[PDB]
C-alpha cells in the first residue's frame, strides 16, 4: 500500500520538524526577557466612543493616516470614521447585511468588506459622483470570506470560511492566486510590513505562513489547542502572535519556525477574537469574550493593562500606524478610542 | 464654538447620517428575522415558493409585517463561526422532511437522513446562541410519508417504536421525538406544523408563531415578562 | 459625466427680479452643497450665495442679504436663485458651484459654465493680489502671491486657500483647494504653498494651456472672498 | 370652619403615615436609582413607569410634614403658604399617580391585545412628549389649589384640609367621582382582554411566567381598587348626609383615615410595578 | 479512491520543503525581538504615553 508508506513518511518527516524545532531551541523568550524591567501598569482611557451602529460591530480597521476609520456591523452599515472629530466621513450600505470583515486601503481610495455573501466587495472612496459606490465584487470564495487585507489598490489577499486563502486582481476581478493547505476554515489574515508573506489562522488550530508572488505555504505554526481567531505581525515582519478560542496568545516566530512565549491567565477562560500589536510591539492587546481588551506584555506574557468598558464582546481591534491610539470594536455596537 | 466652515459642514454631514442610520435601523427593526435550517435539500425550497452562492435572502409581507427569511444553505464550514450572526433573530424556521426515516444519507455509511436532522436540530435547538430564541419546526412531505409509511415501517427508523403504522400515530411520534431535543423547555417554545407539498397556510403558521415570540418580547419591555 | 448647467439669464430692468436655475447632472446633487458666484464684466469673482446638504444651512453675501433667495429641490437636482429688486451692479455672468464637505474633501471642485444677467439702466478678510496682469514665456516657472488680511490658518492644521485657474471664454477650475492641495484632474506642475497670511502659486513649466486669471479664495469663515486676480499674457 | 376633636385619629395617623412614608421612599428610591442608573436604555413603558415611580415620590416627600400637622393634633404650625403648597403636591401626585397607572395599563393593552400596532413602535420622544403633556393638565388641574386659600383656625386649632371640610367645591368633588372612575374603567378594560387573550393563547399561556404575568395584571387593580375606593367612599357618604352628618366626628375620623390608604398604594406600588418584573435590576 | 495518493504527496512534499528550512536559535530570534522592541520603545505612545499637547485624542 503506497497511502500507509506515504502517511509513514509525513509521520516521519514532522517527527523530524519537531526534533530539529526542539534541538534548536536552548532559551526561551522568558530566560532571557526575565532580567529587563517590565512595563508597569498601561492605564488607557476610553477617549472617543464612535456611536451610530445599531448591530453588533464584527470588524474594523485603521487608516494609514491613523485618522480615519471603517467599521463593519450587521446593520449592512460601512460607516468611515472620522476618529479624531468623532465624524461620520461615509456610511456605505451593504448588499449583503451579514458582513464579517472589512479592510481600508493603504492609499484611502478604497474599501473593502465580505462575509455570509462569500464575496469581498470593493468600494470606491473617492469617485468622481461623490458617493461611495462598488468597485467591484469578487466572486469565486465558496465559504463565507472571514478576513480581507490590501496589498495595494489592485491586489487584495482575502481569508475565507472554504478553508482556502485567495489573492485577487481587483483589475479583473479573477483569482490570481490561491492559498491551500488548511484543513479547518481559515478565520484571521495579517500581511507582512513589506507585503512579500502573510500568516493566517484556521480553525485546525495551525498558522500558515504563506508567500504572495509563489501562491504555497513556507512554514506551518501549530501550538493552539482551538480554533484560532486572530493573527497579526509583530512589526518588524519577523514574528507573529496568534489568538484563539482555548485563551491563549502564542507569539510565533518566522526564522525560528517555533512558538515563544504563551499570554494566558487562569482568571481568562473565553476566547480571543481580535489581536492586535503596538508600535514597538513590546505591549500585545487582545480582544476577549469576556467583554474586555487586556494589554499583553508581548515580551514577559504580563498582563499590562485592561481595556474595560465595553457591554458585550470585543470583536475587532485596531492600533494606528503611528501607534497613537487603540480602537476596540464590540458587539454591543460602539467603538471606543484609548490612550 | 472653535470650528471652521468645513468643520461645521462635516459636522452637518455627519448628522444628516447620523438620521439616515436611525431611519434605516427603525426600518430594520419592525422587520421579522428568520433563520431558515434543515438537513439538506428536504423541503426548504417547497417552503421557500409558499411564502414567496451564500446567504439567500427572501423577503415577504403578510398581514402588514414584513419578512427577512434568510437561507444557509450551502454554507458548508463550521457552524459555530457564524451562527452567532443570527443570535438576534426572531425565529428559526426548521424544515424536516418526513419521507426520508427510511432514506440514507449516502455521505456517511449506515447514516440515516432522519437521524442527521435530528442531530441538526438537537445541535440548534440546545445551542448557546439561541436560548430564549423560539423554534418554528415544519415537517415537510406529509402525504408522502403518509403513502410510503404502508410499505416501508417506521421501525427501521427507530428501533424503540412500537406503535401501529398509521400516519397520525407515527406522526405524533416523530415530532415528539423532536421536542425531546429541546432541553431548555423552561424558556423557549417550539412550534411543530406539518405541511405537505402544496400547503396554503404555512404562512399563517409563521405569523402565530411569529406573533407569539414578539408578544414574549413586548412584555419583556413593560417588564411585567 | 459631471455637469452644471445655467438657465434663467437676460436683460433685465432695474428693480426686476428674476430666478436662476441650475440643472445637476452627473454627481450626487444631495450630498453636495452649492454655491453662486457671479463676475461682473470687470473680470471679477464674487461669492453670492451658499446653500447646504439637506437645506440646513444659508449664506448670503452682504450686498445681496435679504434681497436674493437661494434655494434647491434635490428630487429634480436643481439649483435656485430667486433674486429680487435687481440693480445695476447684479450684472454679472452667475457660476453655479458644486462643493462638498468632509475630511480631505475637495470643494469647489467643479463650476458650472455660468448664465449671463444684464441690469439695464469691514468685517471680512480681504484677499489681495499684487499682481493683476504679468506677461510670461512658456516652458518657464511663474509665481502667483497671495495675500490675506486674517490668517487663514485654523487650529485644527488647515490653511483654508483655494486657488482658481479661470481660462478666457471658460468656467473658472479648481487647482490647489488647501494652500497645497492639488485637485483631481489638474497637473502637477501646479504647486501652492504659504503659511498664515502669505500665499504662492508655483507653475513650473507652463504651458500655452495655463493662460487665463488666477484667482486665490479663502474659506476662512463666510464670506468667501476671492483675490482680484492675476492674469497671465503671453 | 369647624372644631372637630378626633382624638382616635392622632392615635393612629402618626405610626400609619411614619411607615408608609418610610416603606414608600425606600422603595421609590431604589426603583428611581434601578431606572435611571441601571437600565441602559429606555422604552415607552419605561419612560411611563419611571414617570408613576416619580409622581409616588413625591407624594412620599411631602408627608412628613402632613404627619407631624397629624402629630399636634391637626394643628398646622407652618403658617399658610407651605400648606397651600402641601395640599397642592398631594393632589396633584395622587392625580399622577392615576394618570402613569392609566397609562401603564394602556400601554400594556397596546403591548398585548395589538402587539402589531404602531403605537408600540414609538420612540422615547413621543412617549416623552406624552408624559411631559399627561404632567401639563394635571398641574393645570391641580394648581387651582395654590392660587386661593384653604387654611382655616378655629381658637388657635390651625386646620388645613381640602378633601374633609364641606362644599360641592366648585365641582371639585365631580373631579375628585371622575379622578376614580374613568381609570378604573380604564384599567378593568385593559385588564380583562390582557388575561382573556393571554388565556386564549394556549401555546403560550401554560408557562409560567404568563401565568405571573396576568395574576399580576389582576393584583394591580385589585391593589388600585382596595386602595381608592375607601376614600371615594367615605367622600361619597358625606356627601349624600351632608345636612345630618355636618362635621359628624366618625365621619370626618373615616375620611382621614381613608385617604391614608391611598399613600400605602403609592407605597405599595414599586412592589408591584418594578420589584416584582425578574427583568429590571 | 485513487485521487487520495495525489493528496497525499502533495502534503508530504509540503511537509518535504517545511522540513528543509534553515532556522536560527531561538535565543537569537528572542534578542532580535527585545532589540526590536527597545530601539523603537520611545516612540511607542502606547508602551510611553505623550503628554496631551502632542495627544489627538485629547
Amino acid at each position: 500500500s503506497e497511502l500507509d508508506q506515504l502517511r509513514q513518511e509525513a509521520e516521519q518527516l514532522k517527527n523530524q520538524i519537531r526534533d530539529a524545532r526542539k534541538a534548536c531551541a536552548d532559551a526561551t523568550l522568558s530566560q532571557i526577557t526575565n532580567n529587563i524591567d517590565p512595563v508597569g501598569r498601561i492605564q488607557m482611557r476610553t477617549r472617543r466612543t464612535l456611536r451610530g451602529h445599531l448591530a453588533k460591530i464584527y470588524a474594523m480597521h485603521w487608516g494609514t493616516d491613523s485618522r480615519l476609520l471603517v467599521s463593519a456591523s450587521q446593520d449592512g452599515k460601512l460607516i468611515i470614521w472620522d476618529s479624531y472629530t468623532t465624524n461620520k466621513v461615509h456610511a456605505i450600505p451593504l448588499r449583503s447585511s451579514w458582513v464579517m470583515t472589512c479592510a481600508y486601503a493603504p492609499s484611502g481610495n478604497y474599501v473593502a468588506c465580505g462575509g455570509l455573501d462569500n464575496i469581498c466587495s470593493i468600494y470606491n472612496l473617492k469617485t468622481r459622483e461623490g458617493n461611495v459606490r462598488v468597485s467591484r465584487e469578487l466572486a469565486g470564495h465558496t465559504g463565507y470570506l472571514s478576513c480581507c487585507r490590501f496589498l495595494d489598490d489592485n491586489q487584495i489577499v482575502t481569508s475565507s470560511g472554504d478553508t482556502t486563502c485567495a489573492l485577487w486582481d481587483i483589475e479583473t476581478g479573477q483569482q490570481t492566486t490561491t492559498f491551500t493547505g488548511h484543513t479547518g476554515d481559515v478565520m484571521s489574515l495579517s500581511l507582512a510590513p513589506d507585503t512579500r508573506l502573510f500568516v493566517s489562522g484556521a480553525c485546525d488550530a495551525s498558522a500558515k505562513l504563506w508567500d504572495v508572488r509563489e501562491g504555497m505555504c513556507r512554514q506551518t505554526f501549530t501550538g493552539h489547542e482551538s480554533d484560532i481567531n486572530a493573527i497579526c505581525f509583530f512589526p518588524n515582519g519577523n514574528a507573529f502572535a496568534t489568538g484563539s478560542d482555548d485563551a491563549t496568545c502564542r507569539l510565533f516566530d518566522l526564522r525560528a519556525d517555533q512558538e515563544l512565549m504563551t499570554y494566558s491567565h487562569d482568571n481568562i477562560i473565553c476566547g480571543i477574537t481580535s489581536v492586535s500589536f503596538s508600535k514597538s510591539g513590546r505591549l500585545l492587546l487582545a480582544g476577549y469574550d469576556d467583554f474586555n481588551c487586556n494589554v499583553w506584555d508581548a515580551l514577559k506574557a504580563d498582563r499590562a493593562g485592561v481595556l474595560a468598558g465595553h457591554d458585550n464582546r470585543v470583536s475587532c481591534l485596531g492600533v494606528t500606524d503611528d501607534g497613537m491610539a487603540v480602537a476596540t470594536g464590540s458587539w454591543d455596537s460602539f467603538l471606543k478610542i484609548w490612550n | 464654538c472653535t470650528l471652521s466652515a468645513e468643520d461645521k459642514a462635516a459636522v452637518e454631514r455627519s448628522k444628516m447620517i447620523d438620521r439616515n442610520l436611525r431611519e434605516d435601523g427603525e426600518k430594520a427593526a419592525r422587520e421579522v428575522k428568520l433563520l431558515l435550517l434543515g438537513a439538506g435539500e428536504s423541503g426548504k425550497n417547497t417552503i421557500v415558493k409558499q411564502m414567496k452562492t451564500g446567504i439567500v435572502e427572501t423577503h415577504f409581507t403578510f398581514k402588514d409585517l414584513h419578512f427577512k427569511m434568510f437561507d444557509v444553505g450551502a454554507q458548508r464550514s463550521e457552524r459555530k463561526k457564524w451562527i452567532h450572526c443570527f443570535e438576534g433573530v426572531t425565529a428559526i424556521i426548521f424544515c424536516v422532511a418526513l419521507s426520508d426515516y427510511d432514506l440514507v444519507l449516502a455521505e456517511d455509511e449506515e447514516m440515516n437522513r432522519m437521524h442527521a436532522s435530528m442531530k441538526l436540530f438537537d445541535s440548534i435547538c440546545n445551542n448557546k446562541w439561541f436560548t430564549d430564541t423560539s423554534i418554528i419546526l415544519f415537517l415537510n412531505k406529509k402525504d408522502l410519508f403518509e403513502e410510503k409509511i404502508k410499505k416501508s415501517p417506521l421501525t427501521i427508523c427507530y428501533p424503540e417504536y412500537a406503535g401501529s403504522n398509521t400516519y397520525e400515530e407515527a406522526a405524533a411520534y416523530i415530532q415528539c421525538q423532536f421536542e425531546d431535543l429541546n432541553k431548555r423547555k423552561d424558556t423557549k417554545e417550539i412550534y411543530t406544523h406539518f405541511t405537505c407539498s402544496t400547503d396554503t397556510k404555512n404562512v399563517q403558521f409563521v405569523f402565530d408563531a411569529v406573533t407569539d415570540v414578539i408578544i414574549k418580547n413586548n412584555l419583556k419591555d413593560c417588564g411585567l415578562f | 459625466d459631471v455637469q452644471l448647467v445655467e438657465s434663467g439669464g437676460g436683460l433685465v430692468q432695474p428693480g426686476g427680479s428674476r430666478k436662476l436655475s441650475c440643472s445637476a447632472s452627473g454627481f450626487a446633487f444631495s450630498s453636495f452643497g452649492m454655491h453662486w458666484v457671479r463676475q461682473a464684466p470687470e473680470k471679477g469673482l464674487e461669492w453670492v450665495a451658499y446653500i447646504s446638504s439637506g437645506s440646513g444651512t444659508i449664506y448670503y453675501a452682504d450686498t445681496v442679504k435679504g434681497r436674493f433667495t437661494i434655494s434647491r429641490d434635490d428630487p429634480k437636482n436643481t439649483l435656485f436663485l430667486q433674486m429680487t429688486s435687481l440693480r445695476s451692479e447684479d450684472t454679472a455672468m452667475y457660476y453655479c458651484v458644486r462643493s462638498i464637505y468632509y475630511y480631505g474633501s475637495s470643494p469647489f471642485d467643479f463650476w458650472g459654465q455660468g448664465t449671463t444677467l444684464t441690469v439695464s439702466s469691514g468685517s471680512d478678510i480681504v484677499m489681495t493680489q499684487a499682481t493683476s496682469s504679468v506677461p510670461v514665456t512658456p516652458g518657464e516657472s511663474v509665481s502667483i502671491s497671495c495675500r490675506s488680511s486674517k490668517s487663514l490658518l485654523h487650529s485644527n492644521g488647515n490653511t483654508y486657500l483655494y486657488w482658481f485657474l479661470q481660462r478666457p471664454g471658460q468656467s473658472p477650475q479648481l487647482l490647489i483647494y488647501r494652500m497645497s492641495n492639488l485637485a483631481s484632474g489638474v497637473p502637477d506642475r501646479f504647486s501652492g504653498s504659504g503659511s498664515g497670511t502669505a500665499f504662492t502659486l508655483t507653475i513650473s513649466r507652463l504651458e500655452a494651456e495655463d493662460v487665463g486669471v488666477y484667482y486665490c479664495m479663502q474659506h476662512l469663515e463666510y464670506p468667501l472672498t476671492f483675490g482680484a486676480g492675476t492674469k497671465l499674457e503671453l | 370652619c369647624c372644631r372637630i376633636e378626633g382624638d382616635t385619629i392622632s392615635q393612629v395617623m402618626p405610626p400609619l403615615l411614619i411607615v408608609a412614608f418610610v416603606l414608600g421612599a425606600l422603595g421609590n428610591g431604589v426603583a428611581l436609582c434601578g431606572f435611571c442608573f441601571h437600565m441602559k436604555t429606555w422604552k415607552p413603558s419605561t419612560v411611563y413607569l419611571f414617570n408613576l415611580a416619580v409622581a409616588d415620590f413625591l407624594l412620599m416627600i411631602c408627608l412628613p410634614f402632613r404627619t407631624d400637622y397629624y402629630l399636634r393634633r391637626r394643628h398646622w404650625a407652618f403658617g399658610d403658604i407651605p400648606c397651600r403648597v402641601g395640599l397642592f403636591t398631594l393632589a396633584m401626585n395622587r392625580a399622577g399617580s392615576i394618570v402613569f397607572l392609566t397609562v401603564v395599563a394602556a400601554d400594556r393593552y397596546f403591548k398585548v391585545v395589538h402587539p402589531h400596532h404602531a403605537v408600540n413602535t414609538i420612540s422615547t420622544r413621543v412617549a416623552a412628549g406624552i408624559v411631559c403633556t399627561l404632567w401639563a393638565l394635571v398641574i393645570l388641574g391641580t394648581v387651582y389649589l395654590l392660587l386661593e386659600n384653604h387654611l382655616c383656625v378655629q381658637e388657635t386649632a390651625v386646620s388645613c384640609e381640602s378633601f374633609i371640610m364641606e362644599s360641592a367645591n366648585g365641582w371639585h368633588d365631580i373631579m375628585f367621582q371622575l379622578e376614580f372612575f374613568m381609570p378604573l374603567g380604564i384599567i378593568l378594560f385593559c385588564s380583562f382582554k390582557i388575561v382573556w387573550s393571554l388565556r386564549r393563547r394556549q401555546q403560550l399561556a401554560r408557562q409560567a411566567r404568563m401565568k405571573k404575568a396576568t395574576r399580576f395584571i389582576m393584583v394591580v387593580a385589585i391593589v388600585f381598587i382596595t386602595c381608592y375606593l375607601p376614600s371615594v367612599s367615605a367622600r361619597l357618604y358625606f356627601l349624600w348626609t351632608v345636612p345630618s352628618s355636618a362635621c359628624d366626628p366618625s365621619v370626618h375620623g373615616a375620611l382621614h383615615i381613608t385617604l391614608s390608604f391611598t399613600y400605602m398604594n403609592s407605597m405599595l406600588d414599586p412592589l408591584v410595578y418594578y420589584f416584582s418584573s425578574p427583568s429590571f435590576p | 479512491n485513487t485521487a487520495s495518493i495525489a493528496q497525499a504527496r502533495k502534503l508530504v512534499e509540503q511537509l518535504k520543503m517545511e522540513a528543509n528550512i534553515d532556522r536560527i536559535k531561538v535565543s537569537k530570534a528572542a534578542a532580535d525581538l527585545m532589540a526590536y522592541c527597545e530601539a523603537h520603545a520611545k516612540e511607542d505612545p502606547l508602551l510611553t504615553p505623550v503628554p496631551a499637547s502632542e495627544n489627538p485624542f485629547r
